[PDB]
């Protein structure tokens, strides 16, 4: 049902084109990036606080000292990525801030799709493609795919509406 | 069905015609006479007589250039 | 206390402005 | 106060400066109301309220101004339509100029309160620290809100000493301003009832006067003073932000659904009047009543008002614009020049055909013509190689009743293929897209834009409510927990 | 019920099918014939479908159970000019197509009876697919 | 003039990226 | 290209009205 | 084939036609550049009637404007003898082509369904006309031991109009051909 | 009025590009 909802939102709403959803995707993908990169950075800047090769026993709950070198991690990411965190508290606030604000921005995009206020189309390109039957962009091929989804789903998506589409008004791509 | 604008897939509709009769009525085009399909320039007697039964639907109306631009009657491309 | 904005916050603010503007420019132009 | 996102907390312990910074928000709000109405009127076309109402023209503040009583301008015209010569004093301009003058006065008063922060009102007598008594101030404020509510609903909306309010018929054709008696029964809770609005404001004015008097003479309990952090002004902000975001959702919902407060002469029709075919059934009912009154089909169909036909345009559904299709509705389909009349499609067999109208969901829709049986009889094809249906293959003719094409019949494939496209968009209309450089893509009304903005406002004020409630309760641990 | 009853021959005699027999034929449709007749049409040629209107309009009329079994005994054209048992699987020609070498007369009868006892169950869901 | 806005904003991202690597505030150990 | 005319002036004030604010805040911090 | 696989040795019996230059008469005949790698060999085709074979080759040549021309010819021997004739150029693409907006002639929309007929109707209703091209075939080298003659041509045929959207221009084509009269 | 189009955008950058400079300089002096 969620998968139908996702494809319905593309075909009827063009939701990938919605910029608030693009920030949602950016926030969620960056949240996953931050989760992975912070875990691996901590795990690879650990201190030698044990004797065994299993470094998971090099940490006690009661200890008040950092279990990983923030200095070595800052050095590594400064010389790999050009920037690095130096503030641990800011790092963990960023790890909070990134997926939460992404998820909020996607919620703003859905609030817009409640009133059908859609980033469906770019008016300049729907114009140009219609005055020029040679102007093809990936966007025009997304608009065509959306029409294909819309006409080929809606007759069984909403069966209260009783949409009757004959086989020869359904947009085919010339099979 | 017209015999100078119509494809092979709409020669299915007739009771027993596919594929040689339809593959030969289309291969030579245009036909001026409606009854010019019955001369059969290279077809045999089993084709000739069977086509001679089926003369109540054939036509010579108009070969549209959008419908004949090199194997558009044979495989238009609509499956 | 007076307001601050350190260098890192300036760079972060500049990128968030610049990337957000690049994102929304395509839709302001429509 | 040092991080950039904390700077306005410099007035958090300075109530004179707090009043200053509030009076400046007032000056900005009223200056925006005045300037926006001036801009809404420089761009307004008052020539006709039938085909170019304010909701087609992107008027944001004008409906709210005219919903209470201010419908006519000093130029003569009126959004109801009549031009005169003595439009009272409360016109569209006087309102914007009053807000501009208020904005100037409030800027000066905020300057005074910024400079003279140290007045002995904001510091208690016993010590000299800045304080404001939130229960007492709340009671005074609640009482003031109570008198303003009671008065507005009992003297401005009733019309006893006020203009009244906009009322309309269900079809939304006789929109005018008159004072509305209160409705105290169950009928007062009908959303499309203005006496309910009048009675609500009356009853809640008495309620807020009593509560404000109770919140001025009765001090809060010692458990609820520390429980709700009643000494913390931040806690007051959190509860006010709660009221603010839940009102936004209620305001947005009642704008999208339509109540007596948002009539369709000002904000236009709702998407739910197109979803159920509200004006379509209204016109069909009126037409058949005239048909059974011994009138011809063309004669009955030409008594349908252009304003009643225009409501059946799907271009007037507020659920049909786009997020970045910015601007006014006539920036899209264009300026309407007239109603083409009811199209009646007839096949080659002489059967009544109906074009399936398109829903609010669809950006574009297959044009398919049904009949009384509901079986497909013609359509505008796509594959057009096994297309047994089709306009020219079936010979569908369109004949118009009413409007500009009254009596005319068209049988050309191009013409029937065009008017079957305009028939699925509702009642067909002629659009001139040269006056406003209209691009052809539908735009939502002021109803849609207001509803969507105030939903975004509800969502961010939900978060702001949470942020300040959590900050008010967890004030002791904001800097950190404990060593 | 009446779905079991199908045309047997061109003489005219509606023959009823057992539910188990029909299911047994349905399975064998999906092991030796669904390679390219899955759905209702033929993948090799998208014009010769296994539909009622096509099979009744075949020459000879092959919308009959005995007609379909006799087709499987001899692959011909839609008009029946050349008996090309080599481009098609054929009950006699097991060397070109080894799929029916294990199928008996009952197997051919059941697979031919299941093709003609769907179309009033489905309708426009077997003929050419639901678009 | 719509490409000009995009190229100018992209140049602003690139300038911020250079200045936030090259002229970054030094992280001092305590 | 039938693009919004003010879409240029919307793009550049969207991205430099905040930017100068940040630079103001940074410069007054650095001095 | 492995010797010619990757080389390109392809690019009355089989009559192959190998252009090496494409002068388009822009508003004089200027010669562009071949944007379709090497697929211009009209191959395996007193009066001569046209036959099967690759009697069409769509080649896009290139100001900075792509011109997609459908190079085609549909419709005693000594070192001077010429078979001058004319041919019917079909449209570049057949009527089952669809533009970026969903519209087409055999299959497709009949109008722009992006907006909701107007001044778009020149691109909406697509046409499928036919053009004529004059070709003059020169015979230069004749070897009767194999039974075959070869020479050069000049052909003037129109380019594509995008189903009636833009005025096509005439292209001059020169190159050697070789056929086996039998 | 056949006025220069860019005369608007020339007028406003002529008078606020220096202005923000002054405010930057003032604000960093005041802090
Ligand atoms: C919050 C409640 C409320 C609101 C929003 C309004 C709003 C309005 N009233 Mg009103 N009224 C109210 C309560 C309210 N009233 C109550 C309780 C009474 C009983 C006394 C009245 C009695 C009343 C009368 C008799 C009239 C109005 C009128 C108006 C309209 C013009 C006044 C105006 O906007 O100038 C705005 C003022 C400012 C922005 C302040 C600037 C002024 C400084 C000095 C400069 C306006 C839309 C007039 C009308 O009908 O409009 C055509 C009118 O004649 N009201
Ligand atoms: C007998 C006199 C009388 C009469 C006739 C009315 C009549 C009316 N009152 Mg009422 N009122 C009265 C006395 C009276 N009142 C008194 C004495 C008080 C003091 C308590 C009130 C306090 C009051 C309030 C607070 C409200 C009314 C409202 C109304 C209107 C409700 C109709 C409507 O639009 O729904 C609108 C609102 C609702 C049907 C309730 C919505 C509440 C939602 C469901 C809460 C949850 C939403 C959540 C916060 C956000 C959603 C997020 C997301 C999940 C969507 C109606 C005309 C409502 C109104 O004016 O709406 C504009 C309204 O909110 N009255
Ligand atoms: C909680 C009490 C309450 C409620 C539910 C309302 C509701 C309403 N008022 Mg309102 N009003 C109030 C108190 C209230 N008022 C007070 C104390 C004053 C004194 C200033 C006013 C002065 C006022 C004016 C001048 C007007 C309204 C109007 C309206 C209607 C349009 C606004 C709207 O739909 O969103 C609802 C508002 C909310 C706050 C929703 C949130 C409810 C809780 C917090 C959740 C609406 C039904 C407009 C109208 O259409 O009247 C004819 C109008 O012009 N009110
Ligand atoms: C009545 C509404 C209201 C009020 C009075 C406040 C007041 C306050 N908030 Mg706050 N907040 C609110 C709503 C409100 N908030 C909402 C709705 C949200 C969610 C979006 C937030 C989320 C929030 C956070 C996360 C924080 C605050 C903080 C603060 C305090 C510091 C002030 C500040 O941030 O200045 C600084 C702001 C700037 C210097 C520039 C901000 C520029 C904004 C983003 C653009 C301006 C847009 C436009 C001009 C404003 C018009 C809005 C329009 C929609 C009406 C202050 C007491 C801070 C705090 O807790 O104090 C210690 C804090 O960190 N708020
Ligand atoms: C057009 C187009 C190209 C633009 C896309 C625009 C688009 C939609 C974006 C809008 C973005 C937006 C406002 C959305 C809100 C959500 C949001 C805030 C997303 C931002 C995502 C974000 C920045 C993720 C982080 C990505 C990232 C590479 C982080 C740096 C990682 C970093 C250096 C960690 C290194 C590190 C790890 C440690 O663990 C320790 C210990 C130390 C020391 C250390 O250095
Ligand atoms: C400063 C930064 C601003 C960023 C936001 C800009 C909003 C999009 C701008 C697009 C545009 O071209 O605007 C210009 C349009 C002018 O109107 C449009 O003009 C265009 C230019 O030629 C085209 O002509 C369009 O057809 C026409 O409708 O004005 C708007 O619609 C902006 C409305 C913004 C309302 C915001 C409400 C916020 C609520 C709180
Ligand atoms: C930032 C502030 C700039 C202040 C200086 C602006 C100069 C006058 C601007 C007038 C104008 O409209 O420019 C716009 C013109 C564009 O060209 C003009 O455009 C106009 C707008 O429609 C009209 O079309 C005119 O006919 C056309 O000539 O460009 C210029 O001529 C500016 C030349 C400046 C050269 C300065 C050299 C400085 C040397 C050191
Ligand atoms: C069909 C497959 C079935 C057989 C194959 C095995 C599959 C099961 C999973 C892996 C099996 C082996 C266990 C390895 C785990 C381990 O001990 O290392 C993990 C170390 C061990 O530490 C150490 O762990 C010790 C024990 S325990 O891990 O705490 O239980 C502890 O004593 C010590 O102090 C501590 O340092 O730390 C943890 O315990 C962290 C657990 C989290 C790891 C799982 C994350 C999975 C999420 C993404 C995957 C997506 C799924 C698709
Ligand atoms: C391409 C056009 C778009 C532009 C996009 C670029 C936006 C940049 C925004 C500002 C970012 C820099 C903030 C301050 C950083 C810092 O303090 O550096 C200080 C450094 C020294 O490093 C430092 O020096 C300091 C001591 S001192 O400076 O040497 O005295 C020392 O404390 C410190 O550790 C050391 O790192 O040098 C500077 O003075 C930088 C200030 C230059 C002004 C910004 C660049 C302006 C654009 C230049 C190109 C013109 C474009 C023309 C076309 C329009
Ligand atoms: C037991 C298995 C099969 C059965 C019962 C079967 C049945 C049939 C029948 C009855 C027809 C004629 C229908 C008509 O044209 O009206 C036919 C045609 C056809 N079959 Fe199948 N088939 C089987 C296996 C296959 C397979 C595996 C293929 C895959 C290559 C195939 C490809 C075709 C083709 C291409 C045609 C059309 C040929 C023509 O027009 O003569 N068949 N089949
Ligand atoms: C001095 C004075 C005066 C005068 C006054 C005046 C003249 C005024 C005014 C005023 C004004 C003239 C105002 C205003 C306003 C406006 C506003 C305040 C607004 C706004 C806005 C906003 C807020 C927005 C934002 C945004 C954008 C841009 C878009 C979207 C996004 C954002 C949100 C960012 C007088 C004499 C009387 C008195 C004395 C004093």
């Amino acid at each position: 049902a969620i998968f139908r909802f996702l494809l319905f939102f593309q075909g009827f709403h063009n939701y990938t084109l919605n910029p608030f959803h693009m920030m949602g995707v950016t926030g969620v993908l960056g949240g996953a990036l931050l989760c992975a990169i912070h875990g691996a950075t901590v795990q690879n800047t650990l201190f030698r606080d044990n004797q065994s090769k299993n470094t998971f026993k090099g940490f006690s709950t009661d200890q008040g000292e950092e279990t990983y070198s923030m200095v070595t991690a800052n050095r590594f990411w400064s010389q790999i990525f050009g920037i690095a965190f130096s503030n641990k508290r800011w790092l963990h606030f960023f790890m909070l801030f990134v997926p939460v604000t992404g998820l909020w921005m996607s919620a703003i995009g859905m609030a817009g799709l409640a009133f059908n206020l859609r980033a469906y189309d770019f008016v300049s390109q729907e114009i140009r493609a219609a005055e020029d039957p040679e102007f093809e962009t990936f966007y025009t091929k997304n608009i065509l795919l959306n029409e294909g989804l819309r006409a080929w789903l809606s007759e069984m998506d909403q069966p209260a509406k009783k949409f009757v589409f004959p086989d020869e008004v359904l947009p085919r791509g010339f099979s | 069905i017209d015999v100078n604008n119509t494809n092979i897939a709409a020669f299915r509709k007739h009771r027993g015609l596919y594929p040689t009769i339809a593959g030969k009525v289309v291969s030579n085009a245009p036909y001026d006479s409606i009854e010019d399909i019955l001369d059969i320039p290279g077809l045999r007697e089993v084709e000739k007589d069977r086509l001679q039964k089926n003369m109540d639907i054939f036509t010579i109306s108009d070969p549209v250039p959008a419908l004949v631009e090199g194997a558009d009657r044979f495989n238009n491309g609509v499956y | 206390q007076p307001v601050e904005l350190n260098r890192t916050s300036l760079y972060l603010g500049l990128l968030v402005v610049f990337v957000t503007g690049l994102l929304f420019s395509s839709y302001f132009f429509n | 106060g040092l991080p950039w996102y904390r700077v306005h907390t410099s007035v958090l312990n300075d109530p004179g400066r707090l009043i200053a910074v509030h009076i400046m928000h007032n000056a900005l709000c009223a200056g925006f109301a005045g300037s926006m109405l001036l801009f809404e009127l420089a761009l307004f076309d008052p020539s006709d309220p039938v085909l170019n109402p304010m909701w087609r023209q992107g008027c944001f503040l004008m409906p709210f101004v005219s919903r209470l009583g201010v419908v006519n301008s000093w130029q003569g015209w009126s959004v109801t339509g009549e031009t005169f010569t003595n439009p009272g004093f409360w016109t569209f301009e006087t309102v914007a100029i009053a807000h501009i003058i208020f904005s100037g006065l409030s800027f000066l008063a905020a300057c005074w309160h910024w400079v003279y922060w140290d007045v002995a009102t904001f510091f208690d007598p016993k010590t000299d620290e800045p304080v404001i008594d939130l229960p007492k101030v709340f009671g005074i404020h609640l009482t003031l809100a109570g008198i303003l509510c009671f008065g507005f609903g009992a003297f401005h909306l009733t019309g006893l000493f006020g203009p009244g309010m906009w009322v309309s018929d269900p079809l939304g054709l006789t929109g005018h301003i008159q004072g509305v008696a209160p409705e105290w029964g169950a009928a007062g809770f009908d959303p499309h009832n203005p006496g309910g609005v009048v009675a609500h404001h009356i009853a809640l004015g008495i309620v807020a006067i009593i509560g404000g008097l109770f919140h001025i003479f009765v001090r809060p309990p010692e458990y609820l003073y520390k429980g709700l952090r009643m000494g913390n002004i931040e806690g007051t902000l959190a509860s006010g932000l709660a009221v603010f975001f839940s009102g936004a959702f209620i305001a947005a919902g009642t704008m999208w659904y339509g109540t007596a407060t948002t009539p369709i002469e000002l904000w236009g029709p709702t998407r739910y009047q197109w979803d159920q075919g509200f004006f379509q059934q209204a016109i069909s009912r009126q037409v058949k009543a005239s048909i059974s009154d011994g009138k011809s089909p063309s004669e009955a169909w030409s008594e349908i008002p252009t304003k009643l036909a225009f409501y059946d345009y799907i271009g007037n559904s507020p659920a049909k614009g786009g997020l970045f299709r910015v601007g006014r509705m006539v920036d899209g389909d264009g300026l309407p020049t007239g109603w083409l009349g009811h199209p009646v499609f007839k096949d080659g067999e002489g059967r009544e055909l109906t074009v399936r109208r398109m829903p609010n969901f669809f950006e574009n829709f297959p044009v398919v013509l049904f009949d009384q049986d509901g079986i497909v009889r013609a359509d505008i094809p796509f594959r057009q190689a096994e297309s047994k249906y089709g306009i020219e293959q079936t010979g569908v003719t369109v004949s118009f009743y009413g409007g500009e094409l009254d009596g005319q019949t068209f049988s050309d494939p191009k013409d029937v293929k065009k008017y079957a496209r305009r028939a699925q968009l509702g009642e067909p209309f002629e659009f001139d897209r040269s006056v406003y450089d209209s691009d052809g893509l539908f735009r939502t009304s002021n109803r849609g834009f207001f509803a969507f903005f105030h939903v975004i406002f509800g969502l961010l004020w939900f978060f702001g409510h949470i942020w300040h409630g959590l900050r008010a309760l967890f004030q002791d641990v904001f800097s950190g927990i404990d060593p | 019920a009446n779905l079991r009853t199908i045309p047997l021959n061109e003489a005219g005699d509606t023959v009823t099918l057992s539910l188990e027999e029909f299911t047994r034929g349905q399975q064998k449709f999906n092991n030796a014939c669904a390679i390219c007749h899955l759905g209702g049409i033929t993948k090799t040629n998208p014009n010769v479908g296994l539909d009622t209107e096509s099979l009744a309009g075949a020459f000879p009329d092959r919308n009959n159970l005995e007609g379909l079994v006799d087709y499987l005994h001899n692959p011909t054209t839609y008009d029946g000019l050349t008996e090309i048992s080599e481009l098609h699987p054929s009950t006699k020609s097991s060397d070109i197509y080894p799929k029916m070498r294990n199928l008996t007369e009952d197997d051919l009868r059941a697979i031919s009876g299941h093709i003609l006892l769907m179309p009033k169950i489905r309708g426009d869901q077997w003929g050419a697919g639901k678009t | 003039m719509e490409a000009v806005a995009y190229i100018l904003i992209f140049a602003c991202i690139i300038g911020t990226l250079f200045f936030a690597i090259a002229f970054r505030e030094p992280p001092k150990i305590t | 290209m039938e693009t919004n005319k003010l879409g240029f002036v919307a793009s550049v004030l969207f991205v430099f009205v905040p930017t100068v604010f940040l630079l103001i805040l940074y410069i007054q911090t650095a001095s | 084939y492995d010797d010619i696989r990757g080389s390109g040795l392809a690019n009355i019996r089989s009559l192959c036609l190998q252009p090496q230059t494409f002068l388009v008469e822009t508003f004089r005949f200027v010669e562009g550049k071949l944007l379709t790698r090497s697929s211009f060999t009209l191959d395996q085709v007193l009066t001569f009637v046209e036959q099967g074979g690759f009697d069409f080759q769509p080649v896009t040549v290139q100001n900075g404007d792509r011109v997609p021309l459908l190079f085609t010819v549909k419709g005693t021997i000594r070192p001077s003898t010429r078979f001058s004739g004319s041919f019917d150029v079909p449209p570049y693409r057949t009527s089952s082509f669809i533009d970026p907006k969903g519209r087409g002639l055999a299959v497709g929309y009949d109008a722009a369904v992006g907006i909701p007929r107007e001044a778009f109707s020149r691109q909406n209703n697509k046409s499928f006309k036919v053009g004529t091209g004059n070709i003059v075939l020169q015979v230069d080298r004749v070897n009767q031991s194999t039974g075959e003659i070869s020479g050069s041509f000049e052909s003037q045929q129109p380019s594509d109009t995008d189903f009636g959207s833009k005025p096509a221009m005439t292209v001059k084509i020169l190159g050697q051909f070789y056929s086996r009269i039998t």
